[PDB]
Formats: C-alpha cells, sequence, structure tokens
RNA sequence: CCAAGUCUGGGCUAAGUGGUAAAGGAUGUGGCGCCGCGAAGACAGCCAGGAGGUUGGCUUAGAAGCAGCCAUCCUUUAAAG
C-alpha cells in the first residue's frame, strides 16, 4: 500500500520511519523503497500469508510482496526487507497456512495435546489462484497417534511442492498418556 | 513492612505517595504496605 | 571469553545434565514465547531449573519449548593453593548471545501460559525480555 | 422469616430448635409438635422447613416432597459421577431417553418451551459425566 | 574563590539527582500508537433484582462460586456472570 523510495539511501532512510525493501521481481530490481510504518500495519496482517501490493506512480499494480526479510536485529524490529511481485500465471512458489479449530479427541477430555511442527504449507496451486485461508482438519488427537505429510488431503489446485511423511501435527502427553 | 518490594494485596489496597515514599494502603492490617 | 581445552581432552563429550527441551502444547498462529538480551555463560543448573519450575506451576498446553542448552565449563580450586593452576571442572552452560530466540509460550488462546513463563521469567536471573511472536499473543 | 434444616422424628432438641427459634419470638415447644404430624409418614430423612412468623406469636406455614436423587439413581442403576468431568467422560447413553425426562421437569424447569428444555439437561450433563451421542 | 558570556535559542528537572551501583517496584512526570464509547448519552458516584435448572464429581463427616482435585453447560425471561 504505497510505499516509496528506490534512490541510494539507506542509512537515514535504514532510519526515522522508512525502512528498506527493495523492488524485486523475475528480471529486474530498483533501489529499495517503501517505510517503517507500512510494513507495520499490512505486514501486521499476515506477510507471505495473503497478498496485496502499493501504488508507487501508479507504476505496476501488483502481487507477490514479500517473500524474504527479517524483524532481524535484536531489538525485534525489522529493517532491510526483500520485494518480488508476480504478474505471471506461474505463482509457485505458495507458502500458504492451514489451521484447524479444537476438535475434541485428546484435549477437552484427555487433556493430551498436539505439536504442527508444520501450520504453513509452500506449495504451488492454480497460480494467482488460492485461498487466502485454507482449513483442513480431519480431526483426530490423544495417545500415541501422529500424522503428518503422506495423509494430509489437498483440496483442488494438486500441487504439494512439499513430499509425504513430514512434520503434519501429532498429539503428546501435555502431561501423560 | 517489606521496605523493598510491595505490590497489591486485597482487590484494593492502594498506591500511594508520601515523601514521593510509595507505601501500600489497603482496609486491613494485613496489607500495612510500606518501603 | 576463556573456554574449555577441548572436545575430548579436557571436558567435551557429554549430556551436560539437564530435563530437555518441549512442553506445553501447539497452536498455529498464536506467538506467545521469551527472550533475552544479556550475555552470560549461562547458569546450566540454575538453567535446567528455572525452566522446570516453569512447568511446576502451569502444566499442558502454553509452547513450553525452550531454545537453549549449555556445552562448555568453568575450573578452579584443586591441588596445591593458587599458583600453577591444573583445572578442576565444574558448571556447564552456553553463551546467551546478547539476547535470542528464548523459550516460547507458543498456543491459540492460552494466557494462562503467558502469565506462567511469565513466572518463568521472574526467576532465570539475568533480568529477561517479555515478548510476543510474529502477530503478538492474540 | 427463618430457615432451618430440621431432621425427621425429633421434635425436642433443645441445642439446635432451642435457641435458633426462641430468640426471634417463636414459642418452641407448640412449633414442634406439630412436625409431629407431618414427618412422621416419611421419617428418617431430613426435611428443611421455612417457618414464617408473624405479629401474633405462632404459625408454621410450609415445611417437602420426597428422595428426589435417589429414585433417579434407582432408575439407571449411578450413585456418583465418575471422576473429574471433561476428562473421563465414559457414560453415554441417546437421544430419545433425554428427550422424554424433561417433559416432566417442566415445573421447575426453564420456560414452558421444547426447545429450551433440552438445553438445561445438556449443561448439568456435562458438569457431571453423561455426555450425549 | 581564579582569567574569561549571572550569552542568546528551544526542550527537560521540582530529587539536590547531579556529587559512584545491580536484580527489583510503583494511575511520578513530559512526549508518542492502541480497545470501548456520551444523545444502544460513556469509567469512579447512586436506586435495585442484587434471576432460575445452577444447592453438579473426589472428599462428604463439609463444595452446594466464598476448604481444595475435575466441570464450565442449559435456560423461561430485564442477562446471562
Amino acid at each position: 500500500m504505497e510505499l516509496t523510495a528506490k534512490p541510494r539511501t539507506p542509512k537515514q532512510k535504514l532510519d526515522e520511519s522508512m525502512i528498506a525493501a527493495v523492488a524485486y521481481n523475475k528480471e529486474n530490481n530498483v533501489s529499495f523503497a517503501l517505510d517503517r510504518k507500512a510494513f507495520d500495519r499490512a505486514f501486521r496482517q499476515q506477510s507471505t500469508t495473503g497478498l496485496f501490493d502499493i501504488t508507487v506512480e501508479g507504476g505496476e499494480t501488483f502481487p507477490a510482496l514479500v517473500k524474504a526479510v527479517q524483524m532481524d536485529k535484536r531489538k525485534r524490529a525489522p529493517i532491510h526487507v526483500d520485494f518480488y511481485m508476480v504478474t505471471y500465471g506461474e505463482p509457485v512458489e505458495v507458502s500458504v497456512p492451514v489451521h484447524t479449530t479444537g476438535r475434541s479427541q485428546g484435549e477437552v477430555q484427555g487433556g493430551l495435546v498436539d505439536i504442527v511442527v508444520h501450520n504453513l504449507q509452500i506449495v504451488a496451486p492454480g497460480p494467482r489462484r488460492i485461498p487466502q485461508e485454507l482449513v483442513v482438519d480431519v480431526t483426530k488427537m490423544n495417545i500415541g497417534d501422529h500424522i503428518t505429510a503422506g495423509d494430509i488431503k489437498l483440496p483442488e489446485g494438486c500441487t504439494l511442492a512439499a513430499d509425504p511423511e513430514l512434520t503434519v501435527v501429532s498429539v503428546l502427553p501435555p502431561r501423560l498418556t | 513492612k517489606v521496605r523493598s518490594s510491595v505490590k497489591k494485596m486485597c482487590d484494593n489496597c492502594k498506591v500511594v505517595r508520601r515523601h514521593g515514599r510509595v507505601l501500600v494502603i489497603c482496609s486491613n492490617v494485613k496489607h500495612k504496605q510500606r518501603q | 571469553s576463556i573456554k574449555p581445552t577441548r572436545r575430548e581432552y579436557i571436558s567435551g563429550i557429554p549430556g551436560k545434565g539437564i530435563a530437555q527441551f518441549k512442553m506445553g502444547n501447539n497452536t498455529y498462529p498464536a506467538q506467545v514465547e521469551n527472550v533475552v538480551e544479556k550475555p552470560v555463560q549461562i547458569r546450566h543448573n540454575a538453567l535446567e531449573a528455572a525452566r522446570n519450575a516453569a512447568n511446576r506451576f502451569v502444566q499442558n498446553s502454553g509452547k513450553f519449548r525452550i531454545r537453549k542448552f549449555p556445552f562448555h565449563v568453568i575450573r578452579e580450586q584443586d591441588g596445591d593453593g593458587m599458583r600453577a593452576p591444573f583445572g578442576k571442572s565444574v558448571g556447564t552452560a552456553a553463551r546467551s548471545h546478547g539476547a535470542n530466540h528464548d523459550f516460547i509460550a507458543w498456543v491459540n488462546p492460552d494466557p494462562a501460559v503467558e502469565f506462567a513463563w511469565r513466572r518463568a521469567y521472574m526467576k532465570v536471573t539475568p533480568t529477561v525480555n517479555i515478548d510476543s511472536s510474529p502477530a503478538g499473543n492474540a | 422469616q427463618i430457615k432451618l434444616q430440621l431432621p425427621a422424628g425429633k421434635a425436642t432438641p433443645a441445642p439446635p430448635v432451642g435457641p435458633a427459634l426462641g430468640q426471634h419470638g417463636v414459642n418452641i415447644m407448640e412449633f414442634c409438635k406439630r412436625f409431629n404430624a407431618e414427618t412422621a409418614d416419611k421419617a428418617g430423612m431430613i426435611l428443611p422447613v421455612v417457618i414464617t412468623v408473624y405479629e401474633d406469636k405462632s404459625f408454621t406455614f410450609i415445611i417437602k416432597t420426597p428422595p428426589a436423587s435417589f429414585l433417579l439413581k434407582k432408575a439407571a442403576g449411578i450413585e456418583k459421577g465418575s471422576s473429574e468431568p471433561k476428562r473421563k467422560i465414559v457414560g453415554k447413553v441417546t437421544r430419545k431417553q433425554i428427550e422424554e425426562i424433561a417433559k416432566t421437569k417442566m415445573p421447575d424447569l426453564n420456560a414452558n418451551s421444547l426447545e429450551a428444555a433440552m438445553k438445561i439437561i445438556e449443561g448439568t450433563a456435562k458438569s457431571m459425566g453423561i455426555e450425549v451421542v
């Protein structure tokens, strides 16, 4: 949303209210613009979890946003970001999240819980074609059970930029099973 | 009493400033908070 | 930064003796956690402990995860007196590099675990930073 | 304007009935002999009484009927909950049995409707150990 | 005291800090962002019911929020607690 700059001035820039952030795209880049105030808001939403874009000179109103960056620093306040769009029908590198609900099985009865080394899902469905919020939770939880890749259950866009059997999300003893 | 490290008892015990000093106060002998 | 004699000649190849990592429960978004800023050969023991007392006060779901672990150690009095000092080991830990990803109170809505960790900081030693993660804490 | 928890078949104890009533303007002797009329049928079970006086120093009023907790236990054939609710649920029933037990509890139940009747039996069930499946 | 602007400009102190110290506390004070609303006329004041199936399970000799281990739901209605 907006964000400007692109000359050659990171220090002061990298300072005050404007944080660096390259204009990255397949084939071309352009001095870092943006700002340490927009990043906020938007970013705050869900960086590489949905997507938008800003109007700098109406130039090229396109999506893709961030494919890297960091609040690095100790303090925990980012500085020096990466930005790449995608006006193509190739959109792959697509990492969008996946949520459950709380289906009661090991929890609200066994107190047991479950780790989710997954959460996210870098795949590649129908380029410029993904439900910013995809949910899938067949339920199940408790004892020494576990679920991961393999099973899963992918809708429409048949990608899986990923593999089978691997960090899905199991149920462990928040105390003992 | 605790001179050092006072922090709210009864769901009231107030925060007062005497001599810049901060000494707990609240409807209870069981709160005579002071530092 | 004086460190030890080697990873297998003086004292290197241990378990360091402690109480493992993970606790609490999952959680996809909710980013609940703890880190620092202080530098200190984190006092093993003190360490191990601490964190633990953490579970002691909570119990189940709240990423009682914790990303620390000592692995080297000091030495001192053993032998003659003060001069040509050989070495007697004791007390390993790990450098808490001027702040960084401590342990995580990670989960949907379960501050009943935030306060926890909290109790976890209180403890510890080198001050500590109370914080949230990508998004905050819900 | 008092409230007690007197026993059955024993209307003469001085320790509880004595001080708790005499100082409130209640004749201990006469208020007791009247209980030997209605508590004689169901003697043995503690029955709470709610005496309400006026400005003449008398009356007895509403004592009761009995228990309504042990007869429900006789049908099911559980004295008590398993352990702790929402942690060891193992007592499932059915849909059709919960539907007919609420149709008679209506007098002291929330509203006279059919949708509101099934909702109370859902709250007092999961707070104990009777999951509906 | 001892030579040299009790210079001018605009902030911040109300403790003599300055004139040695850490973990640790607290509507101190001054400057920045958030959630709810004031004509569903808002927080602290004040009038009132201060609702019923809630008086569920371990322990009951007593949980029946106001011993503590598990629940955490339904409601006829001014809402729920």
